[PDB]
């Protein structure tokens, strides 16, 4: 036979789970000072660098998503007692929906918002999401603004906006809490989120990043000398 | 109900698995697609596009525009090579950061032929001839034109043509080569020499620049996806 | 073959020469992605000036010497003040158009040098400060004059009155990628020993069929000297470079009062 | 009927799981001195002797692989507290890919490298691998070198190489870590790897090893007197 | 969803199981095979190949070349046997380490006939006759030619033929025999004697050497794979 | 019958006389694995000297006595300096060939002794030091002269200047396996009372269709006295042994400058 | 019995899932429906009904 | 019906007058299990003396009185010294045969008593010591004389020189089972008021088609008085009992030197 290109396809190139979020949640007695009884994470793929670099090979994309959640818990002290198995609640809050202000407010009723209840020690949680883009494709790069200042504007802040940004809130957030009440001993937990694109289409190939990322944009600050030394006539 | 027996591997998460999972947003009306120019079906299509080679990686020229230029002159030593490198598309520093190299760094095995192009950027009044040679592995790297001409080679006339192309074919003992440095799967050597010298008339520049490009052919394949070393991270936002 | 049945109702759950245009004439070309400009398909009545806007407009000439590091322009920003095209841009909420770009540079047989012209979709440039995405609208839309590249990153160390300007770098292409790979984009090479002009045809590229022409730029044009300019044994050499752009298959919609951005 | 040779086939001869690796991983508070927070194992079948001896009956082979992982954990002290169930991460690093330098570096994002997340107390993990040989078959014996010294070489170390070796790095490595943070009490764990060949073809039968192995090669050092005493005319 | 009931044996790992598992490297392009000489389909094919027998396992000759040689002379005691052993292909020290024995040590049960060959390595001027006998189990092991000739036997003429072959057929009460020592499944005895004496002329060596080989026949079978005792380990690398 | 359906898309997931050659003539043979040498199948133009390289070359004669323990050679190493075959080897990067080996040893009717000739694919030998795989290229490629076996393991106890040489043992075949099982390999027996010569035909055997002939040896030839030599009642006896090898169906590819290994 | 392998996501509760569950009141005789005016099939039908706009949202 | 599919490839995994023989003549019979003796089926040439071994041999007569508790014999042990049958037994490694057993006992009309004759396959008897399975070969193979039963268990309390002998018990049948159920085995009853002789035909029974006749006994014969002997009003009564056995369809294989067991 002759060699094939089966594994170099776009689908095969993106057929792996990649971590995008590590979130900390604690269970303990509520107190006046700040605590991590519930966490809220803004959805994005730019927190890490591997999947981001793989995606930025192209200008436009269109795909569905598969999300997997891995939960790991541990103790902190050893002179307070023990705890029973805990249940974690993960709720998706789209833009415009009310956000929690406490771990036990009405917003957790999730009458319309989808939610996942996970029992510690079971298999990692998993769900799938379709393509939810407002336009016909996702835009990894956007050369423009959301507002245009005008000569008739009273002040310069009316039309000021960030460069290369579409919306202040995109794709909503995820809120994670521990449903169980607090045991006498504190318990910490970490949730790791893994993302896998599926049914992928891409457009306008782009050269890959060559210097370390600096923020959501294309800005660069340090380490602008990637290439090393070598002789012109040296094998 | 139906009797069942649980086998090994139950309740494990393999990141490369392919199963079905419930949808959290049922009855969603997806926006239809449109015909956008520039659709890509395979990553190899990106490796078939020619890109410049940073041949000159000297200390004072690396990480600068001049690293893409090779100097040519009418008073150069005709007995010494102009440029020399090794056929390591993914590990050689001069080829690793090209588009072909960037794509290969995401894979473990590669195979296929390669295409090299050289562009001459002198004046129309300059003339000369060059010899571009490829040598399969096994023997001493060539150090003179006499040794180089025994391997594969092409003679290029600057005056008639401003660009030259040389195809390095696939010749190997193994069916696939590794993308890392390894003597058991070395590819060979590429060298350049002056066949004749560069001749210019009066009132003409005596020094000029040359550029290089590399690409893959339609018989190129890769295998065993893996993570790259060209991107790192030290802290989470 | 292996057996497979899909259980869930949702698809996501499933497992995976002379060219004349209008009243303009200029005496091989490159088509980006092999797609000619076209009007919107069958799948509010749009306005379409067939010839009042689809014609060649010439920008300001620039000078290329021994220390020039490059130039860049943004489209449709560069044509905002060109005849009725700009008026249609500022009198409508939605616009669409393709382009034909022609770069002219002439020299003698005793000169030498090479220019690279690149057309980039969604050409986003980097800033000049620690703050991220802080560049201003006025500085990001220079217009006809355009901007220039630099050989190094000059941080703007002034918190009292930040400039909020781009700081492109030649060998990083101004966006953190190596210049050698810029040939992935549609490109042309002008080598003085073979030719003296370049031509590119750009269709409309975007995630939407139509979009605003004021707050979003669809194309970027970058010109960089791949080989330095030289002439005989002279210390100083300067030659002109000219750029001419023609809109093609332009549509507008959403007529209301006129928009007047504050450019400084 | 007449006796059959069903169980003497190559497939039946290699249809059993055999241990090839025992790897130790510890979870505890990180400190300045050396620790076993993450382990890296180089892939090979020569660590043990049973499967190696069975395979060395032939010169050339071609097969796919099935890998199974069994994890066993235990405590070390009894005056520090208790711990919650732990999650183990196993990542495959092919040659040329970046290697971890800490248990929580970016390399664990596994954007492209395959990885397995295992929850303690569940069924032993399992995966399958195809034939990934560069050549047309695996070579159990290789009479040659990777470099040839030349008269024009500046020194003798340019062309020096190990006898009967192809590549310095072959098949990559496996990196194993504990995802969970450290409890106040140290916890040790061992991962045992079992390998089963499948779809086996072999060529050039070879006499089996008769003396103890000494290193990856065919060298012998001690115990060169395997046969025992017996009488010539003694039944 | 679909009701199910978990049966005993769930979530266990049996090393001899045969199930399906996910692949960690999907869409891999496997290198095609070629036709390599020497392919093997069954382990019994290795047991049908003749190999030398270390007959002489004396204290000063074991673990040495001379252990493969049996001495013959013209002045030997004609009333005493030349060699004697038992039909235990896997447990007898003189047969255990042969290829047949090595293969059998990986299995628990065996059955079939055997083939023994004897090669004479004297001069062309030497002559003589030998008697090679097999005796089924049950009675006293033979100690003289008179007892041996009552069982199965073959007469071999050295002068006419330099090699002799004797086939020991399968004769047993059980359908399969164990590969370990056990009186309930003993196989019998093999002995050799001088029919006539070895005669040589003058100016000829009076002592010579003989070699032995053993192999299996096409009616040989094994059963119940198991681990061998010929390889051990004390420390992990 | 039992029901089975494969779920995963991957196959791995699925559950399991005179002989004349060229200008040479020599007046039964054994074919290894019953496969005659052949050229590469249909599935860079190779070079093939039909007769300039496919012919019989005779090595140096050796002497067999009462204390000889054996001899060994490596192919294609032994023919590196034989006519144009060596030149083609050192002028090309890839080579392939089969062989015909002929062993000659003549005596009288009053002599006695037996020789065993074995052809071994991938014949790897053991070292002579605690260090593993430390043998050098020069010592592992003796060439025409070849090497010899020993009756015991002599450790090289010299860290100042290690020899880096093989230490084969006769009864272990030099590789840790019993000699009695060496008959698994292709073999011949020369018994002085029946015959005086041996012949073997070896095809090309390797995991690759073609491979380098300089850094890898495909075959090994081992000759060992199974029975000691003797003659009448004489104290000392010596007779010659000769070896003649003919390449067959040889191909070369990858022409470049010549390779010159440093053999001491 | 039948060999099976448990995949990720087992023993989780997704509030948007659609599975079958046993009925706690088997053999129940449901009361038949009648034709009641004002049936609604889609929520958009409610958005097509005109309603007054509180245009004047001054403080008083 | 219920649905079922087998998954695994292995079956185990699946869910669940005058009689003349040869030169002998004796003037209803019982066939054990309704199976006549036969030669081995189609599924080393066996030896088969058609008439030199298939004939009636008479054992030693025994005496039955008022205190006799029973007798037992083992086959083929009892015929080890009978003509050429024993010679064939001791000259061959494998043997096979069936039997015809005839028991003779005559009395008058004024006598009374009943005998039970039982043929037992694999008749294993108990020992006479705390040690288990310690009986010797010589004591377990009495031969023609046979053995006798006892009414109680007499332990051999002698560690200095243990006897290593059987200690059968009449009501336990010598094997730990009640005598009343011994009628499960092939059996005959000789009642003096109705008959005077018994006949049984035994085929070859074993887990193997053929087996050694020296180290294994296939059959056991047990004779026990179910009712005590009496005659008129006499204090003492004794009458003779005779046993005659004929081999049938006997085969032998594995000819070698003769076997000579050490019987004391
Ligand atoms: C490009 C690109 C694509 C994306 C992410 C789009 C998908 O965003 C989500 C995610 C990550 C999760 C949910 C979600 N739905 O349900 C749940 C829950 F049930 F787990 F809470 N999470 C919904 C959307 C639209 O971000 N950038
Ligand atoms: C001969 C011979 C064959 C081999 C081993 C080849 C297979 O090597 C592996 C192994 C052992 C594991 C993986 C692997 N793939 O995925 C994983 C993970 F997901 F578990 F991390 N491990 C991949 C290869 C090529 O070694 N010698
Ligand atoms: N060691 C640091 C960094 C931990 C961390 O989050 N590391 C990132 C990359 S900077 C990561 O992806 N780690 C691998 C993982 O934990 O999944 C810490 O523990 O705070
Ligand atoms: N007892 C030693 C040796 C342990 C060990 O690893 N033994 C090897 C063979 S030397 C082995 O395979 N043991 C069986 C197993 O633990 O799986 C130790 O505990 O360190």
């Amino acid at each position: 036979q002759r060699r094939s290109r089966s594994e170099s396809t776009i689908e095969s190139f993106f057929a792996r789970g990649a971590c995008v979020a590590i979130i900390e949640v604690d269970n303990e007695e509520p107190t006046t000072r700040a605590q991590k009884l519930f966490a809220m994470w803004r959805i994005t793929y730019k927190d890490t660098v591997q999947l981001r670099r793989k995606l930025e090979f192209f200008t436009y994309s269109r795909f569905d998503m598969e999300l997997t959640f891995v939960v790991t818990a541990n103790f902190t002290n050893t002179n307070n007692g023990h705890a029973l198995n805990q249940v974690y609640q993960i709720m998706y809050i789209p833009p415009g929906a009310p956000t929690p202000k406490s771990w036990d407010d009405y917003t957790w009723q999730t009458s319309s918002n989808p939610s996942i209840f996970y029992t510690y020690g079971a298999a990692p949680a998993r769900i799938s999401v379709p393509y939810v883009g407002l336009a016909n494709a996702y835009s990894h790069f956007y050369d423009g603004f959301a507002k245009v200042p005008l000569k008739t504007d009273a002040n310069d802040q009316i039309g000021d906006s960030l460069y290369s940004a579409m919306t202040v809130d995109d794709f909503g957030v995820l809120a994670i809490r521990v449903v169980n009440d607090h045991n006498p001993t504190k318990v910490t937990s970490k949730v790791r989120i893994y993302m896998k694109p599926k049914h992928v289409r891409v457009w306008c190939p782009r050269p890959p990043r060559a210097v370390p990322y600096y923020g959501p944009g294309v800005d660069y600050k340090d380490n602008l000398n990637p290439l090393s030394e070598k002789g012109l006539t040296t094998y | 109900g139906l009797p069942v027996l649980n086998t090994p591997g139950s309740n494990q998460y393999l990141t490369s698995d392919n199963y079905q999972s419930p949808c959290a947003i049922p009855e969603f009306d997806v926006t239809p697609p449109i015909d956008i120019p520039g659709e890509v079906k395979n990553m190899m299509e990106l490796a078939e596009i020619d890109t410049m080679i940073p041949l000159n990686l000297e200390n004072t020229k690396r990480n600068t525009m001049d690293m893409y230029r090779v100097t040519l002159s009418d008073s150069a030593d005709l007995s010494q090579p102009i440029l020399c490198f090794s056929l390591s598309p993914a590990s050689d520093p001069r080829l690793s950061h090209t588009m072909l190299g960037e794509v290969l760094n995401y894979y473990t095995h590669w195979a296929g032929s390669l295409k090299f192009t050289f562009l001459f950027c002198g004046s129309m009044m300059a003339t000369g001839k060059i010899l571009v040679a490829y040598a399969p592995p096994g023997a001493q790297p060539p150090t003179s034109r006499k040794e180089a001409m025994l391997g594969t080679h092409v003679i290029w006339d600057l005056g008639l043509q401003s660009s030259c192309t040389m195809v390095v074919p696939w010749i190997s003992n193994v069916t696939y080569r590794q993308t890392t440095q390894d003597s058991f799967t070395e590819g060979g050597y590429i060298s350049m020499f002056y066949q004749t010298r560069i001749v210019v008339p009066l009132s003409t520049p005596k020094s000029m620049s040359m550029l290089g490009f590399v690409s893959a052919c339609n018989d190129f394949s890769v295998r065993l996806l893996r993570d790259t070393t060209h991107i790192s991270q030290s802290a989470l936002p | 073959n292996y057996t497979t049945i899909n259980y869930y109702k949702d698809s996501a759950s499933n497992a995976a020469l002379q060219l004349t245009i209008g009243n303009s004439t200029i005496t091989n070309s490159v088509v980006a992605y092999g797609r000619w400009p076209e009007f919107i398909r069958d799948d509010d009545q749009p306005t379409e000036p067939d010839v009042a806007t689809c014609r060649f407009y010439t920008l300001d000439t620039v000078m290329w010497g021994k220390e020039s590091k490059g130039w860049w322009w943004k489209l449709p920003d560069a044509l905002r003040d060109m005849g009725l095209f700009g008026q249609n841009m500022y009198y409508h909420y939605l616009g669409r158009s393709g382009y034909t770009v022609h770069v002219q540079c002439n020299a003698s047989k005793f000169h030498q040098g090479a220019l690279g012209v690149f057309a980039i979709p969604e050409y986003c440039l980097a800033g000049d400060s620690d703050k991220q995405r802080y560049t201003s609208y006025a500085n990001a839309n220079p217009g006809e004059k355009g901007g220039k590249f630099y050989s190094q990153f000059n941080r703007d160390t002034a918190v009292t009155s930040p400039k909020r300007e781009f700081c492109p770098v030649d060998y990083l292409l101004g966006c953190g990628v190596l210049l050698g790979n810029a040939f992935v984009y549609p490109h042309q090479i002008i080598n003085l020993r073979t030719n003296n002009s370049a031509t590119i045809v750009l269709p409309y590229v975007n995630a939407m069929a139509i979009d605003s022409m004021v707050k979003h730029n669809n194309w970027g044009i970058a010109i960089l000297p791949l080989s330095p300019l030289d002439f005989a044994q002279e210390s100083s050499v300067e030659i002109p470079i000219t750029v001419t752009i023609a809109p093609m298959c332009s549509e507008f919609n959403g007529l209301r009062n006129v928009t007047a951005p504050k450019f400084q």
